[PDB]
């Protein structure tokens, strides 16, 4: 059969200001079939208690998902999402870039 | 309100 | 404007690991209102919207039997798909449908869906008349056989012209104060240089609602469409939306740009540039 590599978007609910509360997110999209491994990392460190989406998929039949977890940036914390699909022969990692 | 008119199969 | 309501089933079957998993969603455009997911502890129809809370117990049992009964339905369904396709029980498939209506700004029915696919592929779809079907391959034409046989599409369509409609214009009605309001995106334009002599410019659009977006990149007035990097329209977590699109420009040729916004919450498409 088709499958379909995850697009990764790693960003914050709001512009990033350093000791402001908000909200990280890790929206992976167009991915085909749905089983999918997801973490928040912490300067490499799992965040546990991460929420995500309901399971929906779009026109082209690919799946998507938002991943999240409450958080308050700093100048020194680094931020990341890592995902695991069929199509990856390793772990995608991505890094929170704050201007993108 | 989802369509309950469902037991149709392939 | 129009408006539409949308549900989304996805069967998953997965052989040595029990039956296979049912998730069913429900969205008012952009607004996702319910979910059903078989693997739940106790697998009910949840509300996921403030606006649908207020509907009794009649309404959350009955459509609690459908998704049960429909979970069922696509149980059965991929595993005549296993046979429509000559394929073994060992490995793992995916049936997804979507189906509902598109109504305009009167609430009369704009139009129809009813289309599903086997293994992110195209499988049967009911066409715009919503008394036909496409079927994408031999497979599907079974299918598509035994359903004309059954005037199932009269069912649909008998569905789709009424409730459906109904049931739309009852959740436009309660959740007007959020289904009816248009956010206009927030916009700004950011520079940050690549080297000595290109730079990029960013055009950002950040909490609008609906997702439906156009951002556009101009130079000297022209269409910059095959240079212009553009990002997925993506989910901020508070029902709005986000989405940039960037574009690498000549050192001194900046002001040379303009980033066109359209949106149904702008009552004119905005024009912006760089502002140093």
């Amino acid at each position: 059969m088709i499958q379909r590599t995850p697009k990764i978007q790693v960003y914050s609910r709001h512009p990033a200001e350093n000791g402001k509360s908000n909200f990280l997110n890790c929206y992976v999209s167009g991915f085909h079939p749905s089983d999918i491994e997801v973490d928040l990392l912490k300067n490499g460190e799992r965040i546990e208690k991460v929420e995500h989406s309901d399971l929906s998929f779009s026109k082209d039949w690919s799946f998507y998902l938002l991943y999240y977890t409450e958080f308050t940036p700093t100048e020194k914390d680094e931020y990341a999402c890592r995902v695991n699909h069929v199509t990856l022969s390793q772990p995608k990692i991505v890094k929170w870039d704050r201007d993108m | 309100l989802s369509d309950s008119t469902r037991d149709v199969t392939w | 404007g129009s408006h539409s309501m949308r549900y989304f089933y996805t069967a998953m079957s997965r052989p040595g690991r029990g039956e296979p998993r049912f998730i069913a969603v429900g969205y008012v455009d952009d607004t996702q209102f319910v979910r059903f997911d078989s693997d739940a502890a106790s697998p009910r129809m949840a509300p996921r919207a403030p606006w649908i809370e207020q509907e009794g117990p009649e309404y959350w049992d009955g459509e609690t039997r459908n998704m049960k009964a429909s979970a069922q339905t696509y149980r059965e369904n991929l595993r005549i798909a296993l046979r429509y396709y000559n394929q073994s029980e060992a490995g793992s498939h995916i049936i997804q449908v979507m189906y509902g209506c598109d109504v305009g700004p009167d609430g009369r029915l704009l139009r129809g869906h009813d289309q599903s696919a086997y293994d992110g592929k195209d499988y049967i779809a009911l066409n715009e008349d919503l008394s036909s079907w496409t079927a994408a391959d031999t497979a599907a034409q079974i299918t598509q056989r035994k359903w004309e046989a059954a005037r199932v599409a009269e069912q649909l369509r008998a569905y789709l012209e009424g409730l459906c409609v109904e049931w739309l214009r009852r959740y436009l009605e309660n959740g007007k104060e959020t289904l009816q309001r248009a956010d206009p995106p927030k916009t700004h334009v950011t520079h940050h240089p690549i080297s000595d002599h290109e730079a990029t410019l960013r055009c950002w659009a950040l909490g609008f609602y609906p997702a439906e977006i156009t951002l556009t990149w101009q130079r000297d007035g022209e269409d910059q469409t095959q240079d212009t990097e553009l990002v997925e329209t993506r989910p901020a977590g508070d029902r709005t939306f986000q989405k940039w699109a960037a574009v690498v420009v000549p050192s001194g040729e900046e002001q040379r740009y303009t980033c066109h916004v359209q949106h149904e919450g702008l009552p004119k498409p905005l024009t912006l540039r760089w502002e140093p």
